[PDB]
RNA sequence: AGGGGAUCGAAGAUGAUCAGAUACCGUCGUAGUCUUAACCAUAAACUAUGCCGACUAGGGAUCGGGUGGUGUUUUUUUAAUGACCCACUCGGCACCUUACGAGAAAUCAAAGUCUUUGGGUUCUGGGGGGAGUAUGGUCGCAAGGCUGAAACUUAAAGGAAUU
């Protein structure tokens, strides 16, 4: 089991509900997201912080579970992640992918446009449906960030959060950086924070 | 139908991702220039690849587009400038009273209780 | 209306293994489905099943494997000379190296390879495979 | 052969007919439920009311508009130019 | 399976799904499989231990694999309190 | 379910449903109303003889322009009037 | 060499890779054609026939042909491919060039006592293109194959030597008839036997183990 | 083929073999 | 999900769907004490009356008929059994 | 067979257009369109999908009822009623995204749980014409309805989508 150093601290959950990510999606709930938390009024929903966290380490665990960091690649055809998936290529290999996600990566065995992964992940399983469906045809597992309306099909991994705030997607793509280099050695100091903070990864208008 | 076709196109932002800071805003010279680039066989040719360079060069000036790249819309220079915008976001601002007033959060999560108001509405 | 509670019950579990289940709730526990899920345990197709009672009829929840294919009964009640159960697996059994087709004689409900080493036949319910 | 409904009616009951108004098409419309295309078109139209307001005994007041309730346009307005005739996109609405 | 004397038989002895426990297709594009590290109380995770869990196509097709895979890991112990059977 | 019944004491039902069912045959029909013994010229018979009266020249169908040169042949037990064609050529001689 | 621009092309050629049981273990996709034919160079080739297809336009008549074909060795492995093109001299090329991608391995099974080598299938298959479908039966030693020329040559080339064959529909369609067969000698392998009741260890595939090959 | 008109000369048919029919009995 | 606890479910979730579709067959009504004021006269009112009940006393009607539960009158002290 | 008979209006009388128009187009116009007592027992009478019972991916809106939340309102803020909010339930008419499954496809939460064939039951059809025709019965004032062939002829009729 876990050697009881991935619990809820509160230097990662000071900022984990500072960005209001608790909140889930409107009254519309999906069995596959049973994280409701006593629903507030207005219609949105909460979701409980405990489960966001214990899967967000084992989605880590997964990265970092592949042999070659180059295989992993994220998809992100939203414009606020787009920035994200080009900075998180840099800490590891991350082989990313911005703005409209091409046709046929994994196939087409002659494009230019070639993907060879293991490891895919999608910010938005709504805008980006075509890598996850396409990534069924080339055995390849995905990881998902799945609100509690989104469309969850066809997703082995789902890391409960809000896909619709600005500061959120940022933020947990900032925490699985930092637990991926953690549990991969690069990140010696356990206990001890990482340098660069969470809104590096914020696009902006110009 | 003056209108440009791909064969001009081709060989122009061909140029400007290699060859950028060669030429200038300026024609004549444009079309001197590209007897020192790669040979192009057609002299009626080269009076439409130094008139379309510029075109490109006039849009560039007022603001830098997609599909090019001469190392400057790869000037990576902090991300945007903004690289670590810290000025401490993760505290000041409001955490100097303690920010997250809000309503039924981590108040009533019972894995751990942490610090800040907890009575809003 | 409620004619065959067999075939409600076997027909509920048919659905559950095609999508996926990992139980199944059962009504309305007669003692000829109880029968019918008992001898699956001894030949290890269903696993465990819980009888909750009420003073009705009582509920069944079938906790399931997978390991089970497919499950039916064979409508009506239909006569089984000792000549005729070698022919009934020839007919509905993919195999006679797999699955059971049982019927019951006047000893209880039993399996056909059972009931061929009793010597005697009787009357048949269905197949489980 | 498309049109699943064909129109609206999923129950029963038949409604009633009423007459087709002004459209040298006139006939049984299959139930109340058609296209309606109702109008709100003024009694005057623009243009030419500085004439009007001027020529008001008494100041402001006035300016309504022709509140006329239509089922004119059924299964032939693509004479009239009323109901475009669409493809596989008809999902849209009803 | 095997016949009387030995002589091992039936080649391309296939892998069972570890959700619903059925078998998979060969040229089954939709199941995937699914590696799991495991840090022993060192802050990084060791190479060389994956616990292979097979997920189906079938469980990959309903859209169930993402409230699956917290199931079995919680039955290994690597989770405590994402999964809850009781309803 | 199914449409049929499938009663242990139905027996008769769908017994009686299937005699309806098998009239409706090319074969059962004309086997017991004997239209091939009524209506046919031949009484149920591979061959029989008869006396031609005089020939035919029918023509033929689309696409072919052809006439095959039938005859006319009455019967004995029968007696109707009844068209033989001739299978070979030269033949129409010999069955003038 | 033929530079492999895929994972699996560098694989089998390193030599890793000495067999196609694996692959078809873990299900990873193949989109390259030699590994089959390298890995199996003893496999028999035979058309079945050509069916004229044409496209109309505004003029003229614009006429390809249909060609179908089986691949497989006689132990075990067959596949099929189904294609058209402009001439018949590229369509039989043109079919065994996708057919070899298709190859799946067939269920063996026994029909009595499970004495000798394998002979029939382990269980009744079925298999539904379009509104043709085909019950295949497990049938007795020496009791041949019972079915007709346009899919027999399916079962002799399949590795199996005899299967009792029951079909539904008009079999007129040899594509379709061609198609529900392997549909069938697919899906035979997903039944479930008590066999294979007992647990795997569920390997890890070779990817993973040899990734140390990649492009860079 | 229009089903009604030739229906309607089936039923006209009929008429006129009423009719004869009628004319001995 | 496949896997949920119909053998133990959540009391909440028991509580809330209807009583034909839930574990075990167990009514949602219930009974009360009322005492119209003065006399004591202890008796017994079921929620869903479907009557005017009223005490041995005199007209002292407590609840009125109605389509669910039984509108009790403004002076009543009910107390949940 | 009576009452009524305003509009529309099978027939019909006229004026067009048309080579021809007792058709489309304009105006009149009987029966009829309304009701009474008694017949007629028919339709694309269609959801072209029988009835009863059970299970199966979700969501939202809606009709009727009910439950809980000091819910927001209505006064004599407040007692109540009723209008609505939130959460849910039963019975429905039904929708939206997908297809585990079926279907030849159009498509279907059933047209799924059918070769891995069997929950109970009723009715209908075995190529297209002839023909819903002949005759025989039966009901009806009539018009017509129910049951219902044969002789003879053909290798094509018919269904979904493609260029």
């Amino acid at each position: 089991s876990l050697p009881a150093t991935f619990d809820l601290t509160p230097e990662d959950a000071q900022l984990l509900l500072a960005a209001n990510t608790h909140l889930g999606a409107r009254n519309v709930q999906v069995h596959q997201e049973p994280y409701v938390f006593n629903a507030r009024p207005d219609g949105v929903h909460v979701i409980n912080v405990g489960k966001t966290w214990e899967k967000l380490v084992l989605a880590a665990r997964i990265i970092a579970a592949i042999p070659n960091p180059e295989d992993v690649v994220a998809i992100s055809s939203r414009t606020f992640g787009q920035r994200a998936v080009l900075k998180f290529a840099a800490h590891t290999g991350a082989t990313p992918i911005a703005g409209r996600f091409t046709p046929g990566s994994f196939t087409n065995y002659i494009t230019r446009s070639f993907k060879e992964p293991r490891l895919v992940i999608v910010t938005d399983p709504r805008s980006d449906a075509q890598a996850i469906k396409e990534a069924s045809y080339v055995n390849i597992p995905v990881i998902a960030l799945t609100d509690l309306d989104s469309p969850s099909e066809f997703v082995d991994v789902a890391i409960p959060c809000n896909n619709r705030g600005k500061h959120s997607i940022g933020l947990i793509w900032y925490l699985l950086a930092r637990e991926v280099l953690r549990l991969r050695g690069a990140l010696v100091d356990r206990t001890q924070p990482w340098s660069i903070m969470p809104d590096l990864y914020f696009y902006r208008d110009p | 139908g003056r209108v440009r076709t791909k064969t001009v196109k081709r060989a122009s932002k061909a140029l400007i991702e290699r060859y950028y800071p060669k030429l200038t805003l300026d024609f004549q010279t444009n079309k001197r220039l590209c007897d020192e680039i790669a040979t192009i066989q057609s002299k009626r040719l080269r009076n439409k690849i130094a008139g379309y360079t510029t075109h490109l060069m006039k849009r560039i000036q007022k603001g830098p587009v997609r599909g090019i790249s001469f190392k400057l819309q790869e000037e990576e220079r902090e991300r945007k400038d903004q690289y670590v915008p810290e000025v401490s976001a993760l505290d000041l601002s409001r955490s100097n009273g303690v920010l997250n007033v809000d309503n039924q959060t981590s108040d009533l999560v019972k894995s751990l209780g942490l610090k800040l108001p907890l009575s809003v509405i | 209306t409620r004619s065959s509670v067999l075939a409600d019950a076997l027909n509920a579990i048919n659905n559950a293994e095609k999508t996926g289940k990992r139980q199944v709730l059962i009504r309305p526990s007669s003692k000829v489905i109880i029968k019918f899920l008992q001898v699956m345990q001894k030949h290890g197709y269903i696993g465990e099943f819980e009888y909750i009672d009420d003073h009705r009829s009582g509920k069944i929840v079938v906790q399931l494997n997978g390991r089970l294919n497919k499950c039916g009964v064979i409508s009506p009640r239909f006569n089984v000379k000792i000549g005729d159960i070698e022919k009934w697996t020839a007919n509905l059994l993919p195999a006679r190296q797999f699955g059971y087709v049982i019927l019951t004689t006047s000893a209880g409900i039993m399996d056909h390879e059972e009931a061929r080493r009793k010597h005697v036949s009787g009357k048949i319910l269905g197949f489980v495979y | 052969p498309k049109k699943r409904a064909s129109n609206g009616r999923n129950k029963k009951g038949r409604g009633h007919v009423k007459p087709v108004r002004c459209v040298n098409c006139s006939k049984s419309i299959p139930k109340d439920k058609a296209i309606k295309r109702m109008a709100i078109r003024n009694i005057v139209e623009a243009a030419a009311v500085r004439d009007l307001s001027e020529a008001s005994v008494y100041p402001e007041y006035a300016l309504p508009k022709t509140y006329n309730k239509l089922h004119y346009c059924v299964s032939c307005a693509i004479h009239a130019r009323i109901v475009r005739v669409r493809s596989r996109e008809d999902r849209k609405n009803r | 399976m095997e016949n009387d004397k030995g002589q091992l038989v039936e080649l391309y002895v296939p892998r069972k799904c570890s959700a619903t426990n059925r078998i998979i297709k060969a040229d089954d594009h939709a199941s995937v499989q699914i590696n799991v590290a495991k840090v022993d109380e060192e802050g990084r995770a060791i190479p060389g231990e994956y616990v292979t869990y097979a997920l189906s196509g079938y469980v990959r097709s309903r859209g169930e694999s993402d409230d699956s895979l917290n199931r079995l890991a919680q039955n290994d112990g690597l989770l405590k309190n994402v999964w809850s059977y009781s309803r | 379910g199914k449409g049929k019944p499938r009663g242990l004491n139905s027996a008769r039902k769908l017994r009686v449903h299937r005699r309806n069912n098998r009239w409706a045959e090319n074969n059962y029909k004309k086997r017991l109303l004997g239209t091939a013994f009524k209506s046919s010229p031949f009484g149920g018979s591979s061959h029989a003889k008869g006396i031609v009266l005089e020939k035919l020249g029918i023509e033929s169908k689309q696409p072919n322009s052809a006439i095959r040169k039938c005859v006319r042949v009455q019967l004995i037990k029968n007696g109707k009037k009844v068209t033989a064609f001739v299978p070979n050529d030269g033949c129409l001689n010999f069955v003038d | 060499g033929w530079v492999p621009v895929t994972k699996l092309g560098r694989l089998v050629k390193a030599g890793k890779i000495t067999t196609i049981e694996e692959i078809f273990l873990h299900s990873l996709p193949v989109k390259e054609f030699q590994i089959i034919d390298t890995l199996l160079p003893g496999l028999q080739d035979e058309v079945m026939n050509i069916k004229p297809v044409q496209k109309q336009t505004r003029a003229g008549q614009r006429t390809r042909f249909k060609a179908v074909v089986v691949v497989g060795d006689s132990n075990g492995h067959v596949g099929l491919g189904i294609k058209t093109a402009k001439e018949v001299a590229g369509a039989i090329r043109a079919g065994i060039i996708i057919a070899k991608l298709s190859v799946i391995p067939i269920r063996r099974g026994y029909w009595g006592t499970n004495l000798g080598q394998p002979h029939s299938l382990a269980t009744k298959t079925t298999g539904k293109c379009g509104s043709v479908t085909v019950r295949l039966i497990p049938a007795p030693r020496g009791s041949g194959i019972v079915a007709s020329p346009a899919v027999k040559k399916l079962l002799q080339l399949a590795g199996v030597e005899d299967v009792y064959t029951q079909s539904n529909g008009k079999t007129r369609t040899l594509e379709n008839t061609l198609k529900a067969a392997f549909v069938a000698i697919g899906n035979t392998y997903g039944f479930l036997t008590p066999n294979l009741w007992a647990e795997q260890p569920l390997p890890v595939s070779p990817l993973d183990i040899y990734s140390d090959e990649a492009s860079a | 083929m229009r089903a009604k008109w030739r229906k309607k000369r089936t039923r006209r048919l009929k008429r006129k073999r009423r009719k004869v029919r009628a004319r001995s009995k | 999900v496949l896997v949920q606890d119909l053998l133990h479910p959540t009391a909440a979730s028991e509580a809330r769907k209807h009583k034909l579709k839930t574990l075990v067959q167990g009514p949602r009504s219930y009974f009360l004490d009322v005492k119209c004021p003065g006399c004591l006269n202890i008796t017994t009112v079921f929620s869903h009356a479907q009557t005017a009940v009223t005490c041995e006393s005199c007209s002292t009607i407590l609840c009125t008929p109605t389509g669910g539960k039984a509108k009790l009158s403004e002076g009543t002290s009910f107390r949940r059994k």
